């Protein structure tokens, strides 16, 4: 290739070996023309390299006819107005062939010089390419967060009520709706707690037999409120089908289903098989607090992010539980009064011991069983202690970056304000010239031309 | 793309002028090609009263011959040379194709309805007459009153040459850069 | 703005499109004067 | 030595003291010849040092006759085409004698300049040598990971079936074998769980007396499958003996032994001494999931890496257990109804309390014993909490680097594709010249010579 160009006499010397075993056709040597070093003055700091060094990569700015645009003739040098401490790594590419990334240089300026001089990020050397991508990822994430389009009535009420639904901290109706929804969820779960606990005789009757005539009214009112707010959300979702497919709408549907399911079940016949299941499902309105609290959303995000780690947690936990339950069952079976009747019966003891909980209902009563119980406790500590830090680390990172991102939005609004201030200042500067610099004189002439092509005048 | 190929060889820029343009051109777009999204950023800076994105979209299409998608430096300069230091004939055809949005060459008072609107739009709403909703149409109506005889390319060329006032406005910027 | 100053000939070329649809008032071009690089020697290290 | 060369007049002045106590032999002074500073222009940035400064280390490039190759005569200066901000540390060596490592410079380029100029990494100063090796280790690990030879049928079926065995994610037969092996392991352990738990009268008979006529068939089928897959692995291992010596083959042998051992034992006589032991050993087929799950392999690697930490954990655990058991035994001995009969009996209480498990069946009942029990719990927390983070830290580091390594392999395949694309482009460029740059003209002549020395022509 052209990279190894100084070794051409070596290759030509190697070709001499072909001549004895060849049939000389007069291969017509090209008969070339015949090397002083040239100056590359990148804004004050002159860089000197041989012209043959640059020409070995004839697809970039330095080795091409493109650099003739930057040749400044009277000084007999090429003058670039680029960074002097980043063009140093550009020249090193033309010698070896691998770019080097400076750990102390901003990656948004490093990429600017690579694009300017024709180099590409695909040719950077393997020595520093892992860190180059890592710093490129952070810059890329900065752009994505700053361009999330968080801007927030030319059309119907759907958008102007969805903006209140999505952002309840704005306006005055959105906050009221948020507060009333939270209060209704809290009162529903609290009331459920109340009818579960006894209130009061023939028997210690709970609050669900003598009472629960108004508790049913409260429950159906809460379910009606949930259904109507879900319908209002549906009446303002541009992604209605996709919004239904979202996790929040799924949670809402799961929360609102049990009341109607129970009403349907009790309309025709009545059994207690699905009564306890529906009562259990009724508490699933607790997860509706995800919209209200950012902490629940962050927790869900961090659980979904490290889904593989939880899978390994479950796999290792099941493995250790099975192994230790088998060991304890076969080691503590012949006891006089033993509750280790089976491996599934030893599952409870194993999961109690592994989590360092301890109940004392089932304890080993043999020398063989106690050692394996202690080993089970230690192995449970080891197994649980592995995925705990990664969940907490991801949660902390997500919370910090979602605490950050807020300041990223803040600097964007200030940046737009400065842009608008510059636009207002530029417009005002023209008026001051009209009432009474170098480039400003010509720029105001362009505005003057625009004034008189539409027979209109800018005014304050 | 040589520097000597686009020299005074039907390009009205000298070697030094070509070098100055490329230094400024590559300053904003280091890749050597500028696209429509970037083409509006520089243009909107010169006119901060309103938005010039609407007019820059039609301007970019005139610059972007063959609808490649991105306008290169080689054909960016020849558009500047024709517009700035070009002759009478070359300027009018370039402006005619700027108004001629579609492929075939015709003006029907709807294609340039947006062209005059873009010129009025890029002034914002800050002017003394406070503008109007129908003021772009009045400018188009009087514009057609001086060239549209019955209901083309030949008509546009002869109409501009008939009135010397527009003639002395086309050559405004050839003397200074 | 003044930041994009090397694109002034581009903006002046764009203004040519206004002339066909305008009424030329003789907008009085400024008729400017007419660029060697200067040295900024910040304590020994010259910057050009 | 030559390093302290400016102190030669000092040494010669010191030699004057020998003359009074000497016997003058006319020691024949050398009568030397008789110092302007020279220029070392490393690609634009001129470096100026005295010639005597470079000559004090006459075994490198700068101080030698070797630098006469880089002397550019008409400018009366030495021109090197090397890095200007790394040659700065080369000159500092010739003054003091110790190299300094730049924390902001890539170590693959720093070593390039050291090799170029004749310096060696053994002479770098002690101030920055610990970090130089640390950054060298990371670069060395990058080379090893990128050169692990992960490439994957000119010979018999052994290699083309071992590649399926080693990598079950490729082809279609390997995935089927992987899935069936995993399913068989899972069904074997689940079935074992089933016969351990009672299913059903004269007595609460478990599932192993009335049933377990088909359970034996399932167990022997699973053992037969394990044996045949082990034999197939043996029929494709180039390191057959070493492969057997590997941990995975040992685990397979341990898993497959118990069935044959039990059959041999029951062939002649039958006792229950080894029955429970073999049943316990039967569950050791769980560890066969190491091939299936990368998590098990990572866990094994991280336990093997910090084996010394586990040894210290065990030593401190036994130390604290013995001390606290002795203290509690001698402090809770004279109670009315005390379960602390002995230190081995107190071992159970000590290991329960230290792990913060708690059972309540064996608790102290004296003022002296309760204080030492609380101290035992706190000391157990302290002892266990020391090696837990290091195990988790090593596990996380190993998992991340094996998560990394994958992208390292990905960039290698892309790099080879770019090399092949350049080779195809270079070959295609010659054809375009044949159908119709500076170095390209001479390079194509070499290919033209190669064409006509064998009367053959390259075609598309």
């Amino acid at each position: 290739a052209a990279g190894v160009a100084a070794w051409l006499p070596f290759a030509r010397a190697a070709a001499i070996g072909w001549m004895p075993v060849a049939s000389g056709p007069m291969p017509a040597p090209p008969r070339q023309e015949r090397d002083a070093l040239i100056v590359l003055n990148v804004s004050g700091t002159r860089f000197q390299t041989w012209q043959d060094t640059l020409e070995r990569y004839p697809d970039t700015l330095l080795g091409s006819s493109e650099r003739d645009f930057f040749y400044h003739p009277e000084t007999q040098q090429y003058f670039f107005d680029r960074d002097p401490d980043i063009f140093r790594h550009i020249l090193n590419f033309y010698r070896t062939g691998k770019l080097h990334y400076p750990r102390h240089e901003c990656i948004s300026a490093y990429d600017e010089e690579l694009a300017f001089f024709g180099l590409i990020p695909e040719i950077i050397g393997d020595c520093c390419y892992e860190e180059y991508k890592d710093r490129r990822r952070e810059n890329a994430e900065r752009l994505q967060d700053d361009a999330d389009t968080d801007t927030a009535p030319t059309m119907t009420a759907r958008q102007r009520v969805w903006r209140a639904f999505e952002n309840p901290h704005t306006s005055t109706m959105a906050l009221v709706f948020y507060y009333v929804t939270g209060f209704f969820i809290a009162v529903s779960v609290i009331a459920n707690v109340v009818e579960t606990v006894p209130c009061g005789h023939i028997k210690e009757l709970p609050c669900g037999e003598r009472y629960a005539v108004a508790f049913f009214c409260l429950d159906t009112a809460c379910v009606m409120i949930f259904t109507v707010e879900y319908l209002l959300r549906l009446a303002a979702a541009p992604s209605r089908y996709r919004f239904v497919r979202s996790v929040m709408s799924i949670i809402d549907v799961v929360a609102i289903l049990p009341y109607y399911i129970g009403l349907v079940m009790t309309d025709n016949e009545d059994v207690s098989g699905a009564f306890v299941t529906l009562r259990v499902f009724r508490v699933f309105r607790i997860f509706k607090f995800s919209r209200h609290s950012q902490g629940l959303r962050i927790l869900g995000y961090t659980l979904k992010s490290c889904a593989s780690e939880l899978g390994f947690l479950l796999f290792s936990l099941t493995m250790a539980i099975i192994i230790f339950a088998t060991v304890m069952f076969y080691a503590e079976k012949g006891s006089s009064a033993s509750k280790f009747t089976s491996i599934p019966a030893a599952f409870w003891y194993t999961i109690v011991t592994m989590t360092t909980l301890g109940y004392g209902d089932m304890v080993p009563k043999t020398i063989a069983g106690k050692i394996f119980g202690s080993i089970c406790s230690l192995s449970g500590v080891l197994v649980i202690a592995l995925p705990v830090p990664v969940i907490v680390s991801n949660f902390s990172r997500i919370y910090h970056q979602n605490q950050r991102a807020d300041k990223r939005r803040a600097q964007k609004k200030a940046r737009l304000a400065r842009i608008r201030a510059a636009k207002s200042g530029s417009a005002n500067a023209y008026m001051q010239s009209k009432r009474s610099s170098s480039f400003e004189t010509q720029h105001h002439h362009l505005l003057h031309c625009l004034e008189k092509t539409t027979n209109h005048e800018f005014v304050d | 793309p040589e520097g000597l190929e686009q020299l005074e060889a039907q390009t009205n820029f000298t070697k030094r002028e070509l070098q100055v343009l490329y230094r400024g051109f590559k300053n904003e777009c280091p890749s050597g090609v500028v696209n429509e999204d970037t083409f509006k950023q520089i243009y909107a800076q010169f006119f901060p009263h309103g938005d010039a994105s609407t007019y820059a979209h039609y301007l970019f299409n005139a610059f972007d011959t063959t609808q490649t998608g991105s306008v290169k430096f080689e054909d960016f300069v020849t558009a500047l040379s024709i517009l700035l230091r070009g002759t009478v004939h070359e300027k009018l055809r370039w402006t005619f194709n700027l108004y001629d949005i579609n492929k075939d060459g015709y003006i029907n008072k709807e294609e340039m309805m947006d062209i005059v609107k873009a010129i009025y739009d890029m002034m914002g709403k800050y002017t003394y007459p406070v503008l109007k909703e129908d003021t772009p149409r009045q400018h188009v109506d009087v514009f057609f009153q001086k060239m549209d005889k019955n209901k083309t390319l030949d008509e546009f060329l002869e109409s501009c040459q008939e009135d010397d006032n527009i003639m002395r406005s086309l050559q405004l910027f050839q003397n200074v850069m």
